[PDB]
């Protein structure tokens, strides 16, 4: 016995069969919030308003949880729960309400500020409804984990990711108040305890340190200057990375002892390895806050006592004028190097350090990447070096392409880091000592036993257990004198990786994710709910996804792409690649080349030698002269043998013809495999008409540099289901060359290509054996470079092939190249 | 323009140079690629089946410790796009089924004759590469069952499907095996004077040794074919194309 009620905000609307027992109080709260719920406008832009019936429930289901006391059983808790468990089986399809939020921002017009406002009322109204999330989570990340199947690490980002860091502190609090808003006041009153505690931290807090004060009221927060000074933003940063692991903990319905239970280890970069080290500590939702209590403190103490050592001063207007007016950072106490190796900006600091004297030395901080620095040091002399930075870098827009590789201007870009103090420097030892004697004051001090998961050191890249030392005092020794060395610490196997520190998308998670792209490893942004376009790296969502959505792994090369071996019922072997398998030859090809390749004979004779060659458009001037070449290919190849076309894109009135002949020739159905568009790259609409126009098997294309290759992905991306072979070549190629290095651009964009599973990626250029090739069949060419194995699908032979029987280069030539000697891969630029 | 136009050919024919002397042309060479270059007239097969051989006899000692036996073997290596078991099964086609999804039902998950004949998207028509009757064929739509016996074992399975003939439903094309290598799409007609319907014999022969296109349709006496099945169907005569048109 249910009568209907209906609920609606203009157009859209829901009903809910409340029970007529509970339907005179439902009925009043229905008016009530139709009063409250403002007019609808048309496209439902503006805020405080739903745009679709999950939202609107969503409000009702807040607005009615705000009327109730969890205290005093009233007549609206049972209208409460009847509406929360309908909107639950309605919406909720047993998924997390961040999947749920993640289909409606992918799918609806709803915008970010809309879902954050509908996940906060869900999770109220879950609250005070007297259901907590007791029940263990069915993510299907976790359930991976447990199986076996998958291993995560949690990793803990520092300072300097963000510099509007408290707005994340701010959306925490403001969404999840409900869960973490007994953590933050914990957090507020411990601060506030060790203000008064300390001797002469009220002196540095000039602005107090009342968090809760600026949380509930944004009028009152101070500036973003005095946020950014680190006795403030050491420890808050500390409790965001906390609020976000109790986030995590509460959403799955876990212990924060299970859930460290549930990671294979965990560490943090600079300031997160203390978060890491009190996280491998927590075992119940009791004894979690004495681990906190550990962390805090630890915190405010680095952060008040490299303040004392190390104050930010008074910087001249002149030094900050002059990198305003060069679109670089605002000068602070750390500079990021991206795009230049450690050897090269070690020479520069040296040569910075060289003439400066030694208490103004500056030193490299974090070693992030492999092409990724971060230097330390006073502000002045950080603008010192970003000075003859600023001398090597060649303009951004600077068009090298004409010039040859190693000629070319190194470029790259150098920005000051948003953070207020040198970490990882000489300057901040002398508070080493103070920190110690603050540490055994509170007895805050971490035992090897209290640690469960690996923590792994920031500096050697070592278990934090095994130390026979202090780990407070090595931990502190990490976090404010010794570099971090990131590659080092980041070595561990595991499947997954947990980013809970600040930056959101911009923070630690990605940093690790380019720095082991294609290794498999997965990174999930636990601190933000949001929609990756490219899917590279998941957020909140993927860790409370239940359906396969949620186990999502990143390619891994090596495995993907690993070339194998199979055979035909005759027995022959074949090399089993991406290529080989459509062409079903062996995946080696000798590309259209003039006038070597323009023979019928040579490419009949290739053909029928049981490989795969294109006839070479270059020495063919008419329709009929081409025609008759083909015809005298076709003459002698065996019956279903296939060859490939090589037109230039360069020589308009040779494709004004070619293109149409080909297509009359494929109408009429001619052995023509595919076509390669060799020097040059054609447009979007050009390369579209050649596919679904020119009825081939598929197309190659001959990418010249970075900016062609794009072009090729994107010709790809616009064909997903048609195969695109990619013929890269470098400058070293014979024939017309380009000036490109052949290994570099594959480095730069070996991930983009091998994320359309359509692009048949063929290597080619210096290549005339098996053992110069092996090592870009098996992957591990790539390994010299320090990067994943990087497998390549084909192989073109141009230059070798020419010496061969069947093609007609006189004997005097065949002799001529023979006899000239040749240069490996470094010398070929001479 | 007149000193570089036109500056490749030279090489190829040296008769209509200066001199027949190399040292006057131009020749296309790779500078790295020419370490390599040092054997002359050295067959195109010969240098190809060197290099694979070369990966071949490598990747078998790294990845499967010299062993041969190791190598997962198929029917034929080839057509599979780089995109991405019941023995005596019925498909029902609707006029909404998948193109995709009815072809990969029919093909079956095993490489075997089945699987070109139902996936090739060509065939070789003597060199021609004609697109691909069997697909057209069982291109879905209402009434056709497709009725697959022996299905697990290639070498015997037969697939028939049958299409509503007047109210009752008979059998139209029977794809079976005749000789190891040739492929019957026993087309039939039962629509004729006697009742006796006329069974069109569409011959192909299937070389898994081609992965490409392993289906080549038969063309001798395949006019023949069609004109003893049109004299069956049109003439009550005895079959003979000895008689001169004159
Ligand atoms: C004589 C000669 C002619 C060539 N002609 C062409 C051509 O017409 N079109 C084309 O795209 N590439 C041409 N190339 C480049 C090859 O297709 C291929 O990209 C290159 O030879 C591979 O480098 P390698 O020669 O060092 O192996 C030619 C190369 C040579 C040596």
């Amino acid at each position: 016995s249910t009568r209907p009620l209906t609920l609606s905000h203009g157009s859209l609307e829901h009903v809910l069969l409340v029970p007529t027992a509970s339907f005179f109080i439902a009925s009043q709260l229905q008016e009530q919030f139709n009063k409250i719920l403002p007019e609808p406008t048309e496209g439902f832009a503006a805020d405080d308003e739903p745009t679709t019936p999950a939202e609107l429930v969503g409000k009702f289901l807040g607005y009615v949880s705000s009327l109730v006391e969890p205290s005093k059983v009233g007549q609206f808790d049972q209208v409460l729960n009847l509406c929360l468990t309908e909107f639950e089986n309605c919406y909720l399809e047993g998924n997390d309400i961040h999947a749920l939020a993640a289909k409606l921002l992918q799918e609806n017009d709803t915008t970010l500020v809309k879902t954050k406002e509908l996940i906060k009322n869900y999770i109220t109204a879950r609250i005070m409804a007297k259901r907590p999330f007791d029940k263990k989570s069915n993510s299907a990340l976790f359930r991976a984990v447990g199986e076996g199947n998958a291993q995560l690490v949690a990793i803990f980002g520092g300072q300097g990711n963000t510099d509007d860091y408290f707005e994340e502190l701010r959306d925490l609090y403001q969404t999840y108040h409900v869960l973490v808003g007994d953590l933050i006041k914990f957090s507020a009153e411990t601060l506030s305890e060790l203000i008064r505690t300390t001797l002469d931290a009220e002196k540095v807090f000039t602005q107090g340190l009342n968090i809760l004060e600026w949380l509930e009221n944004p009028s009152n927060t101070p500036d973003k200057d005095y946020l950014l000074s680190i006795p403030i933003s050491c420890p808050l940063i500390g409790v965001i990375q906390l609020a976000h692991y109790v986030v995590t903990a509460k959403l799955l319905g876990f212990t924060p002892g299970e859930l460290r239970s549930y990671l294979k280890g965990a560490t943090g970069h600079s300031q997160g390895l203390v978060t890491a080290v009190a996280i491998a500590e927590t075992d119940s939702w009791e004894s979690f806050f004495v681990s906190v209590r550990k962390a805090i403190t630890v915190l405010f103490f680095i952060g008040v006592r490299c303040y004392e050592a190390y104050p930010n001063t008074s910087l001249p207007p002149s030094i900050l004028e002059d990198s305003l007016e060069n679109n670089e950072g605002v000068p602070s106490p750390m500079l990021s190097i991206s795009n230049l190796t450690q050897e090269q900006v070690q020479d520069y600091v040296n040569k910075t350090n060289s003439h400066l004297p030694a208490g103004k030395q500056v030193e490299i901080s974090l070693v992030n990447g492999a092409k990724n620095l971060v230097v330390s040091g006073p502000p002045q002399s950080l603008y010192g070096l970003n000075l003859t930075l600023r001398k090597a870098k060649a303009p951004s827009g600077l068009d090298q392409s004409r010039i040859p590789f190693s000629e070319r201007k190194l470029k790259f870009s150098n920005r000051f880091l948003p953070v207020a103090s040198p970490f990882h420097s000489h300057l901040l030892v002398p508070a080493s000592d103070l920190i110690n004697k603050d540490l055994v004051k509170n007895n805050v001090s971490f035992n090897a036993k209290d640690i469960q998961i690996p923590v792994y050191d920031t500096f050697d890249g070592s278990d934090l257990r095994v130390l026979s030392g202090s780990i407070s005092e090595r931990i502190v020794d990490c976090i404010i004198r010794l570099p971090v060395k990131w590659e080092t610490t980041t070595q561990f196997k595991a499947t997954h990786i947990l980013d809970f520190g600040p930056g959101g998308a911009s923070g630690l998670g990605v940093l690790t994710h380019r720095n082991k792209d294609g290794t498999g490893v997965r990174v999930i942004v636990a601190g933000t709910l949001d929609i990756n376009p490219d899917d590279d790296y998941g957020f909140k969502q993927e860790i409370f996804d239940v359906t396969s959505n949620g186990l999502k792994k990143n390619p891994n090369w090596l495995e993907e792409y690993h070339p194998k071996l199979i055979k035909n019922k005759s027995g022959k072997i074949f090399v089993e690649t991406k290529f080989s398998k459509l062409i079903g030859r062996p995946p080696l090809l000798v590309p259209g080349m003039t006038p070597c390749t323009v023979s019928p004979d040579f490419v009949a004779a290739t053909t029928n030698a049981g490989y795969t060659i294109e006839l070479a458009g270059g020495g063919y001037f008419s329709a009929a002269g081409m025609t008759a070449a083909i015809d005298s290919v076709v003459s002698q190849i065996e019956k279903g043998s296939t060859f490939g076309i090589n037109l230039i894109y360069v020589n308009p009135f040779m494709l004004q013809w070619g293109i149409p002949l080909i297509k009359e020739l494929r109408s009429k159905g001619y052995p023509i495999q595919f076509l390669t568009i060799g020097a040059g790259v054609p447009s979007l609409e050009v390369a579209s008409e050649y596919i679904e126009t020119l009825g081939l098997k598929y197309l190659g294309l001959k990418p010249g540099s970075i900016d062609a290759i794009s072009q090729v992905i994107n010709i790809a991306k616009a064909h997903p289901n048609f195969p695109i072979a990619l013929q890269w070549t470098g400058g070293r190629g014979g024939g017309h060359h380009s000036f490109e290095d052949a290994h570099t651009p594959m480095l730069q964009m070996y991930s983009k290509i091998r994320r359309h599973p359509n692009i048949m990626l063929i290597f080619g250029s210096g290549f005339g054996s098996a053992d110069d090739t092996y090592p870009y069949l098996t992957g591990e060419w790539s390994t010299k470079f320090d990067y994943p194995p990087m497998p390549f699908d084909g192989f073109l032979f141009g230059s070798r092939v020419m010496i061969a029987k069947e093609v007609k280069t006189s004997p005097d030539a065949k002799k001529c190249i023979a006899a000239c000697t040749g240069v490996p891969d470094d010398k070929w630029e001479q | 323009i007149f000193f570089k136009k036109d500056s490749l050919w030279q090489s190829e024919h040296l008769e209509a140079v200066v001199d027949q002397d190399v040292q006057r042309t131009c020749i296309l060479h790779g500078p790295v690629a020419a370490q390599f270059t040092k054997v002359i007239d050295e067959p195109i097969k010969s240098i190809m089946d060197g290099i694979h051989d070369g990966h071949i006899k490598k990747l078998l000692h790294q990845y499967y410790g010299d062993d041969e036996s190791k190598i997962p073997a198929v029917e034929y290596f080839g057509g599979e796009s780089p995109v991405d078991s019941e023995d005596s099964a019925v498909f029902k086609a609707t006029s909404s089924t998948d193109e995709e999804s009815w072809f990969k039902a029919l093909a079956g998950s095993e490489i075997n004759w089945r699987h070109a004949s139902f996936l090739c998207s060509f065939i070789t028509q003597d060199k021609m590469f004609v697109s691909n009757p069997i697909r057209k064929v069982f291109k879905p739509s209402q009434g056709m069952v497709v009725e697959i016996s022996n299905g697990n074992t290639s070498s015997k399975t037969v697939v028939t499907l049958s299409e509503p003939v007047q109210g009752e439903l008979k059998p139209t094309v029977i794809l079976k095996l005749l000789k190891e290598n040739i492929i019957q799409m026993e087309m039939i007609e039962n629509r004729t004077m006697d009742g006796k319907p006329v069974s069109l014999p569409l011959l192909y022969n299937f070389n898994p040794d081609n992965g490409f296109a392993p289906i080549s349709e038969v063309m001798e006496d395949r006019n023949q074919r069609i004109k003893e099945m049109y004299w069956k169907l049109w003439i009550d005569e005895p079959f003979n194309l000895d008689f001169d048109p004159r």
